[PDB]
């Protein structure tokens, strides 16, 4: 049979929390991708064209995590690439075609299998121009990468060395198509919210009629990004030619306090479980009270670093305990109360 | 069999 | 041999909404071939070479017109990319490779290659740029333009004889580029700004003065026809390069009428793709006439060309596709105009 | 360090140095410790021209992101320069610990 | 050329362009005609004019021979611009009022 | 001529031209003479202090100081700019004579 | 002199690693800064190089 989007989303839900829209988009794409892979013959006069995805979201939202979870559940080849390393042809940094090479390795150099593959290009917002203007200098690590990726996304034949470039002069480089390869470009666009505000939040003058929100009513990045359109991306630095290749624009919402509380315990590799495991191999049992998790979420939200903030709050609270816990003997359980997060109290210890 | 120059 | 009417007819079958550009391409192609037949032309006067220059926004038929032309014509046709090209002796690529690929398409028939076409896409990407301190050297630029210029002006090009082995006997057969047709294209993003400054004097302030609003901004659509060689030079092209390309085929932005045709008229139209997708899933997909008009209006607003259509359709059917496999006993899906706006959700027949 | 594609040393060179310590044992290097000193010398110039690129400061931060978090980085054996058509030693930095440091000057004023 | 960055390379390129048309013949290239356009626009780019006049007065330029991946400094062809005729053009709209 | 690190031009190009006149005979260039024209342009005439930077003026004088005084100078082979590349030959300007000529305007008023 | 002393005890059999103290010469023009360095190179067995910070 074929995995349905509901099944795919459930597997993503095990590791990801709160990104419903993005999960739907990825599930639908993977299902459609499998449908095309099965109906390769396509006994009809219609070529099923792909739709590339563009993930946008703040830090610690779950973009890279979604891609990682997807790789675990993907039968077809999947590779993760970084746009930072890529450079336009003829430069020291790298060649865009390397991604495909990385993909072939996952497929044991089976071109037919690689063509029907998925690619996740992370940090796509870091190859963007500073303004809508075309350029002022050769932007190698920037628009140059976007210009190079156009053919790779739309579809073309890329050369690839099978084993080694130095084994033979030409080595009969492999020709692999990309018209069917799916691309998921994910980046945490910083400053895009400001661009959308200028286009949406009009009437921001000085008089009575002007509206002043005092950073309280102001819509957050999660709500603002939902209203993203291609014109906003052009101003951010993307090329119009590059967005057209990425029609599907999925947005991830900012993680709320309730979501952070869920992240601490519900996921498979939840933060609390990691610390519990660290203590468990040490012979100790770590218990987190519900009140503590609520406190950690409030503190982490202030950092504005996403879910990663949680690690800072937890590590800081357990720093003193982890330092002197091995020296201590006969300690079997550790309890963290709400006061411990504030720093007023010391974590309670159980001996036995 | 050295590679070509890169900027 | 081919007639311009025939060329335009074949192009219209696959391209929609570029009537003027198709005319210019057909006229230029026909005239170029007639020039090759009558080399002497029984006259001392020499006709200027007609090399097309395609300028149009994203998703307007630039890369499609070239492909459709190749399908019709029998002569060789190669589709290169300026992004890959680099200055000689660099890792990226060489310009001579273009002729090499052209011969491979023509089965190494030098006589046939000299009568071939060459399409260079993304030519705007090699635009001249100011020197960067950190970069070692700017190879993907002016240098490439000069190589293409010497190729367009007409010069012999050495191609290896099929690369039989390490030593190919150094035959290095010569190929003449004086009779080759070049079609340089690319969306000159930011050219509208240069043109605007040149041809716009602003607005007045008095009563009699004609105040111009944003709706009268005169964007790229209808603003690229006024382009002159001075604007291209500011964009980064070489003056001599422009003179070699006298023909300038401009593609206007796709109107709503053209977009609606693209949704249904093509054999591999967007609507047909989703219908096939649903059909292999045991479901029938129906698109209402009003829905197509709404999709085109949204796509036109995006200013992404015809590619925008996929974005609109994908969003409308995102929820339906997510829960259609789980839904059972569903044989037909109907999309109304409201579904595109999002107020309603698409009627599903449970029969 | 500098952003990829420029004349300065690349960010993957760090891993190369680590390989030297581990006799080019990738499995032994993936579990290493790394100390990046002078991390305050790579910082965005808030008041700067918009159209420009801070290859030295912002680019380095951008590049280190996947490295710190963890990725399968390409590591030239020697590490002098990156060449696209060159053999690379794939290293995973998901288990490598990083200890960045730096005397932030003017932070007391910001606080 | 108004950019005023690495003007020596830009002005030298002019000579390189002439050699390509000249078939890399130093004697024939030295007899060539160079036409410069929009010379009025640079006026106000003093540095641009200074670089140009050195080329107009006459100097020896090093041009790489027949391209090549890498070639030694000495191999570079030495052409003299003192023997090359330079024509400078341009429209001077404001100049009429000045007169 | 511009301050090192800026794209305008560098002060080593002078020696490069000198080498061309000597057929790239270093030992024959060290015994050469150099005429530097338009030296007054480098003078801070309308200084308006340069807290941001002074590239065309004081930045060039500072660079020339060691060149005139005499120091080994890294010269690219031909029509190149400075970079990590090690294809540089050292030239000593201790014995090179410099003749800096400028049409100083307004100096008479100062006198 | 101290530099030479540190070089002699390459092994440095002690629980002490001797740290160098760098110098900063300040003076007006035509005082003898560059000259002092040149003179030092004449009588310095260890490799002495001179660099220009402007470049
Ligand atoms: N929705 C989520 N559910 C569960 N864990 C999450 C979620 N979002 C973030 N995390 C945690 O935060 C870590 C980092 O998440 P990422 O998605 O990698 O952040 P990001 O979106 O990549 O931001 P970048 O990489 O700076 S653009 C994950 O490994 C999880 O531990
Ligand atoms: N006039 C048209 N008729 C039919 N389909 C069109 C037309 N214009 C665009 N399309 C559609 O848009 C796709 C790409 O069109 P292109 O001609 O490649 O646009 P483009 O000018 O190449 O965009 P770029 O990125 O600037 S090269 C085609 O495969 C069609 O699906
Ligand atoms: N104390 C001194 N004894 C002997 N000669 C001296 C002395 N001070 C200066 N001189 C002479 O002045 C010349 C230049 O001295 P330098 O030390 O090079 O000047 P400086 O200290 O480098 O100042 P700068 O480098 O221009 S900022 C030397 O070559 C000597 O001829
Ligand atoms: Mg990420
Ligand atoms: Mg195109
Ligand atoms: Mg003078
Ligand atoms: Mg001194």
């Amino acid at each position: 049979a074929l995995p349905t989007p509901h099944e795919i989303r459930n597997h993503l839900d095990d590791y990801v929390i709160g990104q419903e829209q993005a999960k739907k988009v990825l599930a639908v794409a993977v299902y459609n991708h499998y449908k095309r892979l099965r109906n390769g013959d396509t006994s009809n006069g219609v070529e099923l064209g792909k739709s590339n995805i563009l993930l946008i979201g703040p830090t610690g939202s779950g973009k890279t995590l979604l891609a990682e979870t997807l790789a675990r559940l993907l039968d077809v080849p999947f590779t993760m690439a970084d746009a930072t390393t890529l450079t336009e042809a003829g430069y020291v940094g790298e060649d865009v075609e390397n991604i495909i090479q990385k993909l072939l390795q996952k497929s044991d150099y089976d071109v037919q299998k690689a063509q029907r593959g998925i690619v996740y290009i992370d940090e796509i917002d870091k190859i963007s121009r500073k303004s809508d203007n075309p350029s002022i200098t050769r932007d190698v690590s920037g628009e140059g990468v976007q210009q190079a990726l156009l053919k790779l996304i739309e579809g073309t034949v890329a050369a690839v060395p099978p084993q080694g470039g130095r084994k033979h002069p030409q080595q009969e480089f492999l020709q692999v198509d990309t018209s069917k390869i799916l691309f998921i470009c994910g980046g945490a666009f910083a400053g895009l919210d400001k661009v959308i505000s200028h286009r949406v939040e009009t009437g921001s003058g000085i008089g009575f009629g002007a509206t002043v929100k005092a950073k309280s009513d102001k819509a957050s990045e999660g709500e603002l990004l939902a209203q993203v359109e291609p014109e906003d991306l052009i101003k951010f630095g993307l090329i119009p030619e590059f967005i057209g290749r990425l029609p599907v624009v999925a947005t991830l919402n900012e993680l709320s306090e309730e979501a952070l509380i869920q992240i601490l315990k519900e996921p498979k590799n939840a933060l609390t479980k990691q610390y519990q495991a660290l203590f468990n191999l040490e012979g100790v049992d770590l218990e987190f009270r519900d009140e503590a998790l609520d406190a950690i979420a409030k503190k982490a939200m202030a950092r504005k670093t996403g879910a990663r903030g949680l690690r800072s709050i937890v590590e800081a609270a357990l720093l003193d305990t982890m330092y002197d816990l091995p020296s201590m003997e006969d300690v079997e359980k550790v309890v963290i109360d709400e006061s411990v997060i504030d720093g007023q109290s010391e974590p309670l210890l159980i001996y036995g | 069999e050295n590679y070509a120059l890169a900027a």
